[PDB]
């Protein structure tokens, strides 16, 4: 029963995630359920905490109230008590305590998605999680999820060294994702997140120099279609 | 040529199709196609590496270019618009019947033959150049590093090994040199999917039959032994390891009744000098093969002795030497082998040790069979089954019977011994007998084998037997457990030591074994009796002056064990013995062993002290009679020292199940002749035959002795109570009795009890109004088992005595355990139906309804009641039935009497307890005749004015209408129909119990 | 190398040779088997000898034949090996034990081969018998009860002679069964022995040669068997079934009870008979599942096959003059049925549906028999039918399923009786209209009776235009008169009907076969769109292309007329994945059946393609899944590759508008999903052109191939069914004028994708509607391939 929903899991848009010495590196396809509907309005990859990112393979719906659920318990159970916001490594702990509920709970079947939950506290630096439905996670320097899964998981051993700088790891991410591809490739069918350096650009204030800006940053459309002409 | 002709269009292998322009227009056009494959190939593994999809849709491509050749297989089977011929039949076809076909099948039957003449032509071939070509691109790619891709490739380089001529060495040849490199070019993935092939089906089966290759092979998944960094290692274990259970050679001139090959021989005269040819390539292409593997094994031995130390993979060596210097079919006993097998003893490890000696015991085991067989390798499979020792013996000799029986109590000038399991005799004599010699020897062999046995015995020190018996304790703490492997082994230290080779003295094996008896530790004690299992398992071994040695050691050493001072852990042990050694050694190989448990200096008789001990013997002594079953039982003694009085129950009920095993060993009818025999079994009085098992005499007197000194003291318990019951004699024999009886209901016995119930076993047992409450107490179940006792084997003339002794007229005897009889009866009925006289099918009848009225015992009434049902079941002939109905509802019917006096009467009168309870079970007897019969309305309605009462039969005649209507209910939409009568309505009061109103 | 001629053997024994041959043949077989000292392939070797021993080789039997041509084996030979699995002293030295796989298998092996050598062992030697008993006697003993057993049971030759037979030793068997209480151990041994003894008698006994020494063996009331011996097993039998439920494969152990009925001394053993299904009746009953519903269910089976068994042998051997008294009389087939019949009602009830198949088999054996009873069988049957579809079960799921089982396997019987094939038109219009879209099950149990009505009948028009016809007015008010008639408790002997009205019924229930067509095409399209999932997909399309075979010109002609309209004209097509199977492949078997009209079908499904491709279908690429914009280009697609593929020499036609068609396929559509599927456009047409196979499959040929219209059950039981004027099939050859369009195309497409290839080496490595158009040109020049694949030869090389 927990191995049906691993199941649903292995069909369902590819995603994948790399580790760099200098940041993370998330990305999903975004298969357009018809050419009417607008992608811009639906996100694969989702902001958990402004250092902390998270993204899916398999039910939709279920990333969703599983997203939601997930920055509610990053403020009820750490931010509201320390005034920090939460290390990846306990973040990630407390979602899958929530799937793993879902699992040992009578009158409720598991989540359809596995999860790849990239992020950067003060203290453990950089990390890349997986999380899936049986509540199990494991730490990961790069991996992939979904039908893709095997073809990818199999290129990221071949191309990856522990020296790559974050450009490079999108690059890669870039590569993987072009061969497993379902429909167009372009930035509009592309969603990709990092996990950099801080960007102050992005806080919305000026006045306290101890707080610096989110390490999340999500690609524009723009930023994508760019890096794949130089490709 | 051409045999199987499937409208091939350019003519049937005529080369009519040679000289046909149409013929080579074709193929010029597969020729382009396939150099384009490897053009595209080629351009894709230069420029795009890095895809799956390119590669999948190229590698169909070609499981198609190399397979749709004369037919079509890949789409062969998709449902197409032809109907199936496999559908088809399922409809059509009745069994028994000749094709009962409608135009339709026929149809396709017949498509169906041409399709399958097309796919008979063998599409098998020679490789076409650019085939090699494309079969060195499709394994380059069962050899890349995507599993999306080397796994499919795999899958298509299968469907082209069917197709392709030795293309298996092609494959090879390819593989080990790449493989070679992808361990010198380090931890490649390459290595791992090299692995994935040599596990494909259709190659790790030609890989045992590779000589030539195998010996390179294994030299490098050794190499491999190395997770250097992958689930490598440990595919290379089970690859490895998959390789030793395969491969061998057969030498052996196939024992072949000649007129195997004769019928076909064809009249050319010798024209079949060709065959004395093959005889011998096939002889010395086998003679090559075997020299390899012998190339092989001291390639190997140097890699385990010269290597230092390798780690734990000094596994596959030893697992494999050893089905190998012990094969036959030729292998030349290696002494260096032999060596390096048990120097590595010394890495202590608990496999490894338990493994030097599994190989230690077969490389023997091969070497002894040589010198047995006289080097003649081909009598192993011929059934003139040679040993030198193995002696045939003629059984219908005028005088044999008094023979054996008087020779299977000799112990001390032996003259023939059956190790194992004696076969024959025990029926009836006549066949012959293989048995096996005393003293028996030990043989000469060639001096290259001889000196393989002196570099063990040079080997097997004091020091060494001490360090490997010693770990086989401690890897045994875990388990308990006995094997025999273990013993086999002993056995053979044994032959080794007084034969020559190892000279360490029995007195060795005597302080090695008193050595590992500590009382305390179990897997210790169990190498201890391991070691005395092997030294009687070492007479087929010299010395009557060591077989006297020993057994003098085993006196003496049972004597410290088991007189005295004995735990559940040790009888756990020794029982173990029991149950085993008789079988695996005649044991009158030794005067002082088995005349040592039949030393019955245990089983006292009265309760005024402590009475003393124990099954201190009794379960021992016969888990060894029951391992003999025929040969020693001599027992004179034993019958007339048996208990019976004992006050201990441990001890009663054990005494009980050692005469039921003294009694299966006299029971064996073995006869003179077969003749002698059938003539008995011809007249028998049951058209069927002789009792088998029929307890001799002598013995039915000892039993029906033993039931009528039970009759002698009823005097005993004149009137004593519960608890001045359990300490009289009568209590003690009777509970003997008992635990007797129920050990002779189960199992082989049973036709061995039936003469005795009739007159002995059922009037006992029914040792009951002899107090219910004494059997609460000492816990007994007689009830279970006299009623158990319905069910059994019994023979045509003993169910006559049996009907005879129920329905009893002294019956009127017994009390409320009258409904005890009453369902021994429902149980007999149920097993002898259908084989009872209608004689008997009455006698029972009559004696079931003389119950429904018997004055007092309500109790029964209703028992009866319930069991006349099962009989008017098997009842459907309509005479016998609609007599009865009439001669219950004669006591009551209409209104005979009015009201006022039917409820006097419903309380009181039997004479109409009965009628209604009998005219119930008619009823309930009944339960789904799917449309109703008329009868029944018409007599449940003479039982409703009656189930309107409150009284005790007014009540038991609501029991039959509830009990009715429930089993109806289903099939009551409809039951209602057939109830005119509004005596429907009738039947409404009928159940009531407390809780409705 | 001796392995692979063996097989070659194996290979040729589909034609025929000459018994003196054989002798030869089986003679390596049987000692080529008992090798010893070798790997060896026995299951093969043990495999041809049965082969050429063969008692039933289409009704031949090589058994006598090669007895009769002096074939004779060694019994010493194979009773030694056997025997090798008996204790040997010192046990360092003992082979075989029991117990262990490997070993009970070869055992099993041996044992069986022996079974099948046992006639061949010298009917002369008078001291084989006697002397091989006194042997196997003597070994016997607790220990070896399991090995010595069996070998009797297939090393010992049923001899009977002068002063020894072999029924001599019964006495004996019934000593050690008799003794033990029910053993699954032991009496498997002693049924198949009594019992296939007891077979030999009778088979001896009739027509042959009615001795092989003695005819001094009597039959009588019970077989060769006591009177206490009969008694004995059927109380043992009864124990089997009521009480311990020891028994394996039943075939073997109710051959003792089948062959020891005698025709003329029946009576004392039917009373026996009677006893043992009344016992047994309650524990058949739907509501009393247990450990014995299994052994009484696998029994009144493997009794019926067991009975019917030896009649269909008897009925084959009064068809060479020999009667014998011994045989069974109508009156037996009669007194079965009164038997098993409430018995076989219950069990077809039972709550498990296997244990249920067992029970409902039991009719279209009993009816074989043509009892006398014929009608009590058919009276409940369609009672419980005509209940169910007039929804009297809705409560109760089983009796609904249940009596469509019981009515399947039993229509090609009632397409018989006169009387009642009148319903059949009804009951089939019936189903039809009933086919649920919710109930997978119920309608996987109603097309079953669908096509069998359909297997068994031509859908034909029957009426001389006779003008009373109509269905009401002529058939229906004969069908309730006939109903209400058996409902009120009246069977059909009871039934009363003027000769003109019931044939005038039949006739006219032959008209309703129009209206009821469009009713299955409707229920078909509404099936395109369910969950209905592959087994039962099938099964869907063999009853639409049987419905078809089964139709005369006149019928099919309409039917083709409202596939080729609702195809076009459909609202069906919706629901996210649909059965596009259902509807295509119907289509090609018309084109089969009808050549003309391809002509026509396929330029509108070109048409209608172009259609679909230049308004945007296969515009939006996807791998993984078939865009539902493109559903309906994928339909007309299958249907031109499913129709293509039998079209045959009706494509030389429009060969070149196709071709041309093709390669615009090619040019315009790049989509992987799609590309799997136009690439077998291809495959479709050159496998149509050059393969070789059948193209008329109708029940009764050409419209007039008259065996007149008395043709009902389609000939199944008459035996003109098979001379050679019925079986006129058509079949396509491919003509000299096909194998050469044939090759125009293959190198035709071969090259378009060769080019279209060489092309694409300029290479872009983006694009990736690069990598999607190479590997379109390498599906189409894959199936290009295939199909035109009948054209190659292996051997080329050579030459």
């Amino acid at each position: 029963q927990i191995d049906y929903a691993l199941t649903a899991v292995k069909q369902g848009v590819t995603s994948l995630g790399i580790k760099a010495t200098n940041g993370v590196v998330i990305a999903t396809e975004k298969k357009s359920s018809s050419p009417l509907a607008m992608s811009e309005t639906l996100s694969k990859v989702s902001l958990l905490t402004p250092d902390i990112g998270a993204v899916y393979s398999g039910m939709g719906p279920d990333y969703r109230v599983l997203v939601d659920k997930s920055r509610k318990v990053a403020h009820t159970s750490y931010k509201r008590i320390y005034g920090e916001y939460p290390p990846t490594k306990l973040l990630v702990s407390e979602v899958a305590k929530i799937m793993q509920e879902a699992t040992q709970s009578g009158g409720v079947r598991p989540f359809g998605v596995s999860l790849l939950i990239a992020g950067h506290d003060e203290f453990n630096g950089f990390s890349l999680y997986q999380v899936d439905p049986s509540g199990s996670y494991f730490p990961w320097k790069a991996t992939a999820i979904g039908k893709g899964s095997v073809a990818a998981k199999t290129f990221l051993e071949k191309r990856w060294n522990d020296e790559l700088e974050l450009e490079d790891a999108i690059h890669i991410a870039l590569l993987t994702l072009k061969e497993s591809v379902e429909g167009e490739f372009n930035g509009d069918t592309i969603e990709l997140a990092i996990i950099g350096d801080e960007n102050p650009d992005l806080l919305g204030y000026t006045g306290i120099p101890t707080d610096k800006g989110p390490r999340f940053r999500k690609l524009t459309s723009q930023e994508i279609n760019d890096r794949l002409e130089a490709l | 040529l051409d045999i199987y002709t499937c409208n091939y269009y350019f003519g049937n292998t005529t080369e009519e199709k040679l000289q046909n322009p149409n013929y080579l227009n074709v193929h010029r056009v597969r020729a382009r196609i396939g150099h384009f494959f490897h053009k595209l190939y080629v351009f894709l593994s230069t420029n795009f590496e890095n895809n799956t999809n390119m590669f999948q849709i190229l590698l169909h491509g070609l499981k198609v270019w190399f397979t749709d050749l004369g037919q079509e297989t890949v789409f062969n089977e998709d449902p197409n618009a032809f109907i199936d011929v496999d559908f088809l039949e399922n409809v059509q076809s009745l069994s028994h019947v000749n094709e009962p076909f409608t135009r339709t099948n026929f149809a396709i039957r017949a498509n169906s033959l041409h399709q399958s003449r097309v796919l008979l032509h063998s599409t098998n071939r020679k490789a076409s150049k650019l085939e090699n070509l494309l079969l060195v691109d499709i394994i380059q790619l069962a050899t890349s590093l995507y599993p999306d891709i080397y796994k499919p490739a795999q899958g298509t380089l299968v469907h082209c090994m069917k197709q392709l001529v030795g293309s298996y060495g092609v494959v090879i040849n390819k593989i080990i040199p790449s493989l070679e490199k992808a361990i010198k070019d380090h931890d490649y993935m390459k290595i791992q999917v090299i692995l994935n092939v040599l596990l494909i089906k259709k190659i790790h089966r030609k890989l045992m039959t590779d000589y030539k290759d195998i010996g390179r092979l294994i030299f490098l998944l050794i190499e491999c032994c190395r997770v250097n960094e992958l689930e490598i290692g440990m595919y290379a274990d089970k690859i490895l390891t998959d390789i030793v259970i395969g491969i061998k050679i057969p030498s052996s001139v196939c024992v072949i009744s000649d007129q195997a090959f004769l019928p076909l021989a064809p009249p050319d005269g010798t024209i079949n000098l060709q065959v004395e040819a093959v005889k011998l390539a096939k002889k010395k292409k086998r003679e090559y093969y075997l020299s390899l593997l012998v190339d092989l094994q001291d390639k190997l031995l140097d890699k385990l002795d010269n290597e230092k130390d390798m780690g734990w993979k000094i596994r596959m060596f030893i697992l494999r030497f050893v089905t190998q210097i012990q094969s036959n079919l030729e292998s030349k006993p290696d002494k260096r082998a032999v060596f390096s097998i048990i120097s590595q003893i010394s890495t202590k490890h608990p496999e490894i040790i338990h493994l030097v000696v599994k190989s230690l015991l077969s490389t023997c085991n091969k070497i002894i069979s040589l010198s047995d067989y006289e080097y003649d390798i081909t009598r192993a499979y011929k059934n003139e089954f040679n040993p030198s020792f193995v002696e045939i013996l003629d059984t219908s000799t005028t005088s044999f019977p008094k023979t054996f029986t008087e020779e299977m109590n000799n112990f001390d000038n032996p003259k023939y011994f059956i190790d194992l399991r004696a076969y024959v005799g025990w029926l009836c004599w006549g066949r012959l007998m293989y048995v096996m010699s005393p003293k028996a020897l030990k043989l000469n062999l060639r001096e290259n084998e001889l000196e393989v046995l002196k570099t063990a015995g040079h080997l097997l020190t004091r020091e060494f037997l001490r360090d490997v018996t010693m770990n086989l304790v401690q890897d045994n703490e875990t388990r308990g457990v006995f094997s025999s492997g273990n013993v086999s082994f002993f056995s053979l230290v044994i032959l080794l030591i007084s034969s020559g080779f190892c000279e360490l003295n029995m007195s060795d094996l005597f302080e090695l074994c008193e050595s590992y008896y500590n009382k305390d530790d179990k897997a210790s004690m169990i190498m201890s009796v391991e070691i005395v299992a092997g030294l009687v398992c070492g007479s087929k071994f010299m010395s009557v002056s060591d077989l006297d040695k020993r057994d003098t050691f085993i006196e003496n050493f049972l004597a410290k064990c088991l007189d005295y001072e004995l735990n559940h852990d040790a009888f756990e042990i020794w029982s173990t013995l029991a149950w085993w050694l008789p079988a695996v050694v005649d044991l009158r190989r030794s005067k002082t062993f088995f005349c040592h448990f039949i030393n019955a200096d245990g089983m006292f008789d009265r309760e005024s002290d402590a009475a003393t001990h124990q099954t201190s013997k009794i379960y021992m002594l016969r888990s060894i009679l029951m391992s003999m079953e025929f040969r020693a039982p001599d027992v004179g003694k034993l019958f007339d020292e048996l208990v019976f009085d004992h006050p201990y129950d441990q001890v009663r009920q054990a005494v009980a199940k050692l005469l039921t095993t003294l009694v299966q060993n006299q029971s064996n009818p073995s006869i003179s002749d077969p003749t002698t025999l059938l003539e008995a079994e011809r007249n028998d009085p049951d058209g069927l035959g002789l009792p088998l098992k029929s307890v001799p005499e002598k013995v039915d007197a000892y039993i029906k002795k033993q039931f009528e000194i039970i009759k002698n003291l009823e005097d005993s318990v004149v009137g004593l109570n519960p608890q001045q019951f359990i300490k009289t004699d009568y209590f003690y024999r009777t509970s003997t009795i008992f635990y007797w009886i129920k050990e002779m209901a189960r199992g082989p016995n049973k036709v061995l009890l039936v003469p005795y119930l009739v007159d002995y076993v059922l009037p006992f047992l029914i040792g009951l109004v002899k107090h219910k409450d004494v059997c609460a107490l000492a816990s007994l179940d007689p009830v279970r088992l006299y009623a158990g006792l319905g069910y059994m084997p019994i023979r045509k003339n003993h169910v006559a005595a049996i009907v005879d002794y129920v329905c009893s007229s002294n019956v009127a005897l017994s009390s409320n355990q009258t409904k005890l009889q009453l369902a021994f009866i429902q149980h007999f009925l149920s097993a002898e139906l259908l084989q009872l006289t209608e004689e008997e099918k009455n006698k029972i009848l009559e004696f079931v309804v003389s119950n429904l009225y018997n004055e007092q015992f309500v109790e029964v009434r209703v028992r009866a009641a319930s069991i006349l049902s099962d009989i008017v079941h098997n009842w459907k002939e309509e005479q016998p039935l609609l007599s009865l109905i009439e001669r219950f509802a004669k006591g009551l019917d209409v209104n005979k009497y009015t009201s006022k006096e039917r409820q006097k009467l419903s309380k009181t009168d039997i004479k109409i307890h009965g009628n209604v309870l009998g005219l119930g079970a008619i009823i309930s007897a009944f339960p789904y005749v799917f449309p109703l019969p008329p009868w029944i309305p018409k007599n449940l309605s003479n039982l409703s004015s009656w189930a309107r009462t409150s009284g005790m039969t007014g009540n038991a005649a609501k029991n039959t209408i509830s009990e009715f209507k429930k089993v109806r209910a289903d099939t009551w939409k409809f039951d209602r129909a057939s109830f005119n009568t509004e005596e429907l309505e009738d039947l409404e009061g009928v159940l009531w119990r407390s809780y409705y109103a | 190398n001796v392995n692979h001629w063996t097989n070659e053997l194996k290979n040729c024994l589909h034609f025929d040779f000459p018994v003196a041959l054989r002798k030869s043949l089986a003679t390596v077989y049987y000692y080529l088997s008992l090798v010893q000292g070798q790997k060896v392939y026995r299951q093969m070797h043990v495999d041809m000898f049965e082969r050429l021993v063969s008692l039933d080789d289409d009704r031949t039997q090589f058994t006598e034949l090669l007895q009769k041509q002096g074939l004779l084996l060694d019994h010493q030979i194979m009773l030694n090996f056997l025997c090798e699995f008996l204790p040997y002293p010192d046990p360092d030295y003992a082979r075989y034990e029991l117990s262990s796989k490997e070993d009970l298998q070869l055992f099993r092996l041996l044992l069986k081969h022996a079974h099948n050598a046992k006639p061949f062992f010298d009917k002369s030697k008078e001291s084989l018998l006697v002397d091989t008993m006194n042997f196997l006697l003597s070994s016997l003993a607790p220990s070896t009860m399991m090995a010595v057993m069996p070998i009797v049971t297939s090393v010992v030759p049923y001899h009977y002679h002068i002063h020894s037979k072999i029924i001599d030793y019964f006495p004996f068997c019934y000593s050690i069964w008799s003794s033990v209480s029910a053993n699954v151990a032991i009496d498997t041994h002693m049924y198949d022995f009594v019992g296939s003894i007891s077979k030999d008698v009778h088979n001896k006994i009739l027509s042959s040669e009615h001795e092989k020494d003695v005819v001094g063996v009597e039959f009588g009331e019970f077989g060769i068997f006591t009177d206490d011996q009969m008694t004995f097993m059927f109380n043992r039998l009864q124990g089997h079934l009521r009480t311990d439920g020891q028994i394996h494969s039943y075939s073997r152990t109710v051959k003792p009870f089948v062959y020891a009925i005698n025709g003329s001394k029946k009576d004392r053993f039917f009373e026996k008979l009677v006893s043992l299904a009344k016992a047994i009746e309650t524990f058949i009953h739907p509501s009393n599942n247990g450990f014995w519903t299994k052994p009484n269910a696998k029994f009144v089976h493997a009794f019926i096959k067991s009975y019917h068994g030896r009649v269909k042998y008897e009925e084959d051997i009064c068809a060479r003059g020999v009667t014998n008294g011994i045989c069974l009389t109508s009156f037996c087939h009669e007194e079965i049925v009164e038997i098993f019949l409430n018995i076989i009602s219950l069990g077809s009830q039972n709550k498990n549906p296997d244990i249920a198949n067992y029970y409902i088999s039991c009719f279209a054996y009993l009816l074989e028999l043509d009892p006398s009873n014929a009608y009590l069988i058919y009276d409940k049957i369609l009672i419980d039918l005509y209940d169910t579809l007039a929804d009297q079960f809705i409560n109760s799921r089983h009796r609904i399923i249940s009596s469509l089982k019981q009515f399947t396997r039993v229509i090609r019987f009632i397409v018989m009786d006169k009387l009642y094939r009148v319903h059949i038109t009804n009951v089939l219009s019936m189903l039809v209209s009933k086919l649920d879209m919710n109930d997978t099950n119920l309608t996987s149990n109603l097309i079953n009776g669908i096509v069998s009505i359909a297997a068994f009948i031509p859908i034909q028009d029957l009426t001389g235009e006779d003008d009373y016809i109509s269905f009401e007015s002529d058939t229906l008010p004969l069908v309730q008169q006939h109903f209400y008639h058996i409902k009120c408790g009246e069977s059909s002997k009871t039934f009363r009907v003027d000769d003109e009205l019931l044939n005038n019924a039949f006739k006219a229930s032959t008209t309703v076969f129009q209206s009821m067509l469009k009713v299955y095409v409707e229920k078909i399209f509404q099936l395109v769109d369910v969950d209905l999932e592959d087994s039962l997909v099938t099964k869907i399309n063999q009853t639409t292309m049987i419905l078809q075979e089964s139709m005369d010109d006149k019928i099919f002609n309409y039917f083709a007329s409202l596939l080729n309209r609702n195809f076009w004209s459909n609202d069906s097509f919706k629901e996210k994945d649909p059965n596009y199977e259902l509807v295509t492949i119907p289509l090609a078997a018309l084109v089969r059946r009808n050549n003309g009209l391809s002509k026509e079908l396929v330029r509108t499904l070109l048409f209608h393609i172009k259609e679909q491709i230049k308004r945007g279908a296969g515009s939006v690429r996807s791998t993984s899944e078939i865009q539902q914009r493109d559903v309906k280009l994928v339909l007309y697609l299958t249907a031109l590759n499913d129709v293509l593929r039998n079209c045959h020499e009706s494509l030389l036609e429009y060969s070149d508008e196709l071709i041309t068609f093709m390669k615009y396929l090619y040019d315009n559509v790049t989509n992987p999903p799609l590309d799997v599927i136009t690439s077998i456009v291809i495959h479709s047409a050159l496998a149509t052109l050059c393969t070789t196979e059948i193209t008329d499959c109708r029940l009764f040929p050409e419209d007039s191939k008259i065996p007149e219209k008395d043709r009902w059950g389609g000939l199944q039981f008459d035996p003109r069914r098979f001379d050679k004027q019925h079986l006129s099939f058509q079949w396509h050859v491919p003509s000299s004028d096909e194998i050469t369009l044939s090759i125009s195309i293959l190198e035709s497409l071969s090259e378009y994708c060769i080019n279209n290839v060489e092309e694409l080496m300029k290479a872009p490595r983006h694009d990736s509607e690069y990598g999607d158009m190479i590997q379109k040109y390498v599906l189409v020049m894959t199936h290009t391939l295939s199909g035109s694949s009948l054209l190659f030869d292996p051997d080329f090389n050579k030459y």
